[PDB]
RNA sequence: ACAUCCGGGGCGACACACGUGUUACAAUGGGAGGGACAAAGGGCAGCUACCGGGCGACCGGAUGCGAAUCUCUAAACCCUUCCCCAGUUCGGAUCGGAGUCUGCAACUCGACUCCGUGAAGCUGGAUUCGCUAGUAAUCGCGCAUCAGCCAUGGCGCGGUG
């Protein structure tokens, strides 16, 4: 069967599709090391499946769409642990003791008129 | 006039010898700055 | 520069005064306002008086002068 | 806030790290000048020990004990902080390469118990027990 | 030794060619690319017949050294003697590409 | 003459122009030794617009 | 004539002083080759698919789109490699040459492109300013006015953090 699951953060979207399996991480008709050709991202992708012991366990498919690669990895991290807790609701402390399961809404402040960013001043003099 | 002295000294005085009112506040001034 | 599908932007009256004075033979003092207007060969040797905004400083064209505007001879500051 | 285990070694305090040595917010950077440094001090200590070991030994030896606002106790954060910061900011001093060849140095003579960081530890050690009346 | 220029003799070719006066990084890159030489290959690793092919590229073309200082001291110098707007800034000492004083030098 | 305050290693060498094909010999202290040695507005303006 | 039409100048001059900024002084960097990720906003004489010419700015045919439909949109980042501490493969001011566009017209006084030249600058005293989290720092993108543009200014957007 299909397991959907939506992660957001910041700009990115991710939807994640879960299914029974072994390892196939694919992202937008990719392999995971060639769309993340990062230790770092990698390990931030798959963090819930290692938190909860679940890796060499499913199939993902993962549509990724705006951010960067920091952002697109936090989504789809976020869309896998919420695709998890779908599949298993007694897994949802475990995630919780992580926090991957948390939708950070931290965004891009406007700028403001008057001013050369959002919080940064002119010199006064 | 504005004296720089790292923290502003500014004055004005309005007379025909504001030049010299002027220098009066300043001085007292800063005899108040020294201690 | 000028692109050169346009050719060169010469002034066509003064142009056509230059060229009565050349077939007239005669030699006199031209007064100009086209300081934007490109020297060419048929120039050379007449006496072009420039305005530079308040008066009329006279240049006598010479061979090195082909291919300059004529303003470049007459300076509109005037320093000391 | 909330600081990320290191993709390499699962802590926290290589992550705080690499946050001091970042510039202009480039974390992939400063995480390669980190891990090279850690190369560089296994091939050269190569000691009994680890590569993560040694730099812990070296920030526990030049960590501050107590410091005068009169002294007064160090709070285990600022302690902490102000080991790191004190640490990168000599390697920046010192000459050399490349940073990670900079920062292998001196996390090297760290260990080794002598160098810029150690002798900074010492004089503010010395500028506290100056005071020990005010206490 | 290549047009009475000695080169630095450890660099690779398209860089050591800039060190000639009327020769920057993209004419270098030109040069040896036209005479079949890689421009990887440090000054001192050329064969007399690479060395041969470099220094006839750089002739027939190239104006370069003393060629090109006497060609640009005659155009100042016809510049400066035709008292053109230019001839009088560089006379006197001031930018003439369009450049306001009274800021920058 | 004063034998010994003179420099030695006074060889003949050869001197041979690569971009000349122009080949000496001589003492030069430096079966000779080989040494490599390397040795207006008006016409303008008709061109642009004519 | 302190009213009014026009052409040519000036508002762009420089002994210098002050303010606000942009680049740099490099190795956490500069080149060369390849791989990947945005959001907002604009578009009718305008943006232009696709061909052909030019090293390039651009030019010539042709297509779709008054537009969630057709077009304009990445760089920091990652991988391989060189430079190995130098006034240098740092810096790119000044000046010389040749061009492309807009416009009746680019001299004073335009933007962009291609060659060449390649300066001061080795992190800056007294002093002084801003900010407290998706913020500072850094990276690129878009719009207003607008024939063109001196836009490094103003107003916004997202990336890494």
């Amino acid at each position: 069967d299909y397991i959907n699951a939506i992660g957001r953060r910041k700009a990115a979207v991710a939807r994640v599709y879960l299914s029974e399996g072994s390892g196939k991480i694919v992202i937008n008709k990719r392999e995971i090391e060639q769309y993340f050709p990062s230790s770092i991202l990698q390990y931030i992708v798959k963090q819930p499946l290692l938190k909860l012991d679940v890796a060499a366990k499913y199939d993902i498919k993962i549509n990724l769409r705006g951010g960067g690669f920091k952002g697109q990895s936090e989504a789809a991290r976020l869309a896998i642990a919420r695709a998890l807790v779908k599949i298993n609701p007694d897994d949802k402390p475990a995630l919780r003791s992580e926090g991957f399961i948390t939708r950070d809404p931290r965004v891009v402040e406007r700028k403001k008129p008057g001013r050369p960013k959002a919080r940064k001043r002119f010199q006064f003099s | 006039d504005k004296d720089v002295a790292r923290a502003w000294l500014f004055s004005l005085m309005e007379a025909g010898q504001k030049s010299s009112s002027v220098q009066r506040r300043l001085s007292a001034l800063k005899s108040f700055y020294k201690y | 520069s000028r692109s050169l599908k346009k050719g060169p932007y010469i002034n066509l009256k003064l142009e056509k005064k230059v060229l009565a004075m050349n077939e007239s033979g005669k030699k006199a003092v031209i007064k100009t306002w086209a300081r934007a207007s490109m020297i060419s060969p048929d120039f050379v040797g007449h006496t072009i008086a420039v305005h530079n905004g308040n008066k009329f400083i006279p240049v006598f064209v010479t061979e090195n002068m082909v291919g300059h505007k004529l303003g470049e001879f007459s300076p509109t500051r005037t320093f000391r | 806030r909330q600081i990320l285990p290191d993709p390499v070694y699962g802590d926290v305090r290589v992550t705080k790290f690499v946050n001091h040595l970042m510039y202009d917010g480039k974390k992939n950077t400063a995480f390669s000048i980190f891990y090279g440094a850690l190369d560089i001090v296994k091939t050269k200590h190569s000691e009994e020990k680890s590569a993560l070991e040694i730099w812990k030994a070296a920030l526990d030896n030049i960590t501050p004990q107590v410091e005068v606002k009169v002294p007064t106790e160090i709070r285990p954060e600022r302690k902490e902080s102000i080991s790191m910061k004190n640490l990168i900011l000599y390697a920046r001093k010192r000459g050399g390469k490349t940073m990670a060849d900079k920062l292998a140095a001196e996390i090297v003579d760290a260990f080794n118990n002598q160098g810029a960081a150690f002798k900074r530890k010492e004089d503010m050690h010395r500028m506290a027990e100056a005071n020990r009346a005010f206490a | 030794r290549i047009v009475g220029v000695d080169l630095p003799q450890n660099k690779r070719g398209f860089i050591a060619l800039t060190y000639i006066y009327g020769i920057g990084r993209s004419s270098a890159i030109t040069i040896l690319d036209k005479a079949g030489v890689d421009r990887d290959i440090k000054v001192k690793d050329w064969s007399d017949d690479q060395a041969a092919a470099i220094r006839d590229v750089i002739g027939a073309g190239y104006k370069v050294e003393g060629d090109l200082r006497s060609e640009v001291q005659l155009n100042i110098k016809r510049l400066m003697d035709i008292g053109c707007y230019r001839g009088i800034r560089h006379r006197i000492g001031l930018p003439l590409r369009g450049q306001s004083t009274k800021n920058n030098a | 003459m004063k034998k010994g305050i003179h420099p030695e290693n006074y060889r003949p060498v050869v001197f041979k122009d690569m971009s000349n094909e122009d080949i000496f010999i001589t003492r030069s202290t430096m079966t000779y030794p080989l040494i490599k040695v390397e040795i207006g507005r008006v016409d303008k303006f008709m061109s642009r617009y004519g």
